[PDB]
């Protein structure tokens, strides 16, 4: 899952 | 201790050799995940503004997603925020969205967004810094949460800001944001995405360009799906795109889902539903032939009662229905309809207060097409539609001789037009003669208006076919009149107005 974990954590931080 | 190297590693950043300096990028870089060594990177104005410089000029991508990565990390605190912010933070990331790299691209979409979520002032860098039109390229991508990312920051420099709409618009936001409506399943994204579309509906110049790249349709797919505050602004957007797209193709599940939307329980729905059916079949034939053959007259004649005093849903029914009444195959078929579907009697006590203007415009224009159907001239008429349609003529008429939006003007006009076509029935001859209405409809040939005039005319016409009517005509003193208007430039009005006299020359 990379890098598309940089935008998973970050989905999950907002919505 | 931990503060002292802080200034030794800036030295190091700034160094030429870019074999030390990646690894000072990757020492800073580790010293995120502390709270003392980023409390620490955070505080240090010259620190953070030497990693920006940085990342935006290190080729080396090793080095450029450690930096950005840093960065990133400094967006969870309102004084990294501040940092990133007063460090050129800003312009730096958005050129990094040109990254090929995507973890570069990520840092700095991710961090972007958090500066414009909490940090104040980052709109505007966003907006300087030509970000719109870089995002708005960044449509292109197929990966679903990134999108999400990316139309959310639009939506929120879009927000308030007309410049941005014109920008996003230029940039063809328009025609990107639709192809994942209609391309995407993804709910968050789908959502947002909506948002933006929302806060670009209500935008004239925006409209046009969205209806264009087939907006209407691509929203309607998605009225149906679970997700409620998904369809609540479908519905939103949809209601204001609606009065211009009158000359759009495939419309017809969209067409058909606004007809069954009707149904909700959900009040909200059903006004946002009527509302848009309203624009949609206006002057639309093609529209009103769809609508009818889903039963939509039915649909439409059910949310009227289902509404009764409120005029927030019954002045856009009603509107709706006052187009699918004319001018079309089924046109009949439809004045029937509301008959059939023992719409008549309560559409007549809309007339009758408490209603207002907006609502009085719409009804009065409906029994006029719903009197062009033979079999409603009785049922109208039994409902005292004719007593009460002359007692706001009258009262129109006034107001001119001596309002809530709407003009006396167009209303006495729709009044006396929707009692040329009740004329048709001998029945009606004889209540509108019968309440002393020749004085008056003479006054109406001295009518300024072409309009008012044309129909002033045609209900005599229907009422010379008598005789105890074309005398009380003439005793009057319309004689004179009718022969002017035979003149007159206007094609309609030159046609009755001929027709009346000669009705009078043959008896």
């Amino acid at each position: 899952r990379w890098p598309q974990l940089i935008l998973d954590l970050h989905v999950r931080r907002v919505w | 201790l931990a503060t002292r190297a802080i200034p030794e590693l800036t030295k190091l950043l700034n160094d030429e050799d870019q074999v030390v300096v990646n690894k000072a990028a990757v020492m800073v870089h580790q010293l995120s995940k502390k709270e003392a060594s980023r409390h620490a990177i955070m505080r240090s104005p010259q620190m953070v503004s030497a990693i920006v410089r940085t990342m935006q000029n290190t080729n080396d991508v090793e080095t450029a997603r450690c930096t950005a990565g840093t960065l990133h990390n400094l967006s969870h605190h309102r004084e990294g925020l501040l940092a990133i912010f007063k460090s050129g933070g800003i312009p730096a990331l958005v050129k990094m969205l040109g990254s090929p790299v995507d973890s570069v691209l990520f840092y700095a979409i991710t961090t972007l967004h958090n500066l414009l979520l909490h940090q104040e002032g980052a709109k505007m860098a966003v907006r300087l810094a030509g970000g719109l039109q870089k995002m708005v390229a960044l449509l292109n991508k197929t990966n679903v949460k990134f999108l999400a990312i990316t139309t959310d920051c639009l939506q929120i420099l879009a927000y308030g800001n007309q410049e941005s709409k014109l920008i996003i618009l230029a940039s063809g936001g328009p025609q990107a944001l639709v192809n994942i409506m209609r391309t995407y399943t993804y709910e968050k994204l789908l959502w947002t995405t909506s948002r933006v579309l929302k806060v670009l509906s209500v935008c004239s110049s925006n409209k046009p360009a969205i209806v264009e790249a087939g907006g209407m349709q691509a929203l309607g797919l998605h009225l149906t799906d679970p997700s409620q505050r998904l369809v609540q602004n479908c519905l939103w957007t949809l209601r204001n795109l609606s009065d211009a797209a009158t000359k759009q193709e495939g419309m017809e599940g969209l067409l058909g889902t606004l007809v069954q939307l009707l149904g909700s329980d959900d009040i909200n729905v059903v006004t946002c539903a009527a509302g848009i059916l309203s624009n949609l079949t206006c002057n639309n034939y093609k529209n009103k032939m769809m609508v009818c053959q889903v039963g939509g007259i039915e649909a439409l004649v059910r949310t009227v009662l289902r509404a009764g005093d409120r005029e927030d849903i019954t002045e856009p029914a009603i509107c709706a229905l006052r187009h699918l009444t004319s001018r079309h195959q089924e046109a009949e078929m439809a004045q029937n309809a509301v008959r059939l579907h023992y719409g008549l009697p309560v559409v007549v006590k809309l007339l009758h207060p408490p209603s207002h203007w907006p609502l009085i415009k719409a009804t009065v224009g409906l029994i006029r097409n719903l009197a062009l159907c033979p079999a409603n001239h009785a049922p109208l008429r039994e409902q005292g539609a004719i007593p009460r349609l002359v007692q706001l003529l009258v009262r129109a008429h006034q107001d001119t001789q001596r309002v809530e939006g709407v003009r006396m003007e167009e209303i006495v006009e729709g009044c006396t037009g929707a009692l040329h076509i009740l004329a048709r029935d001998v029945h009606n001859r004889i209540v509108i003669r019968g309440l002393n209405t020749i004085p008056l409809f003479v006054q109406l040939l001295y009518s300024p208006i072409e309009n008012i005039q044309r129909v002033a005319a045609g209900v005599l016409c229907e009422l010379a076919q008598d005789k105890e009517a074309a005398e009380a005509i003439e005793a009057e003193g319309a004689t004179a009149p009718l022969t002017e208007l035979l003149h007159s430039r206007n094609e309609g009005v030159a046609t009755y107005a001929a027709a009346v006299l000669f009705r009078m020359s043959e008896d």
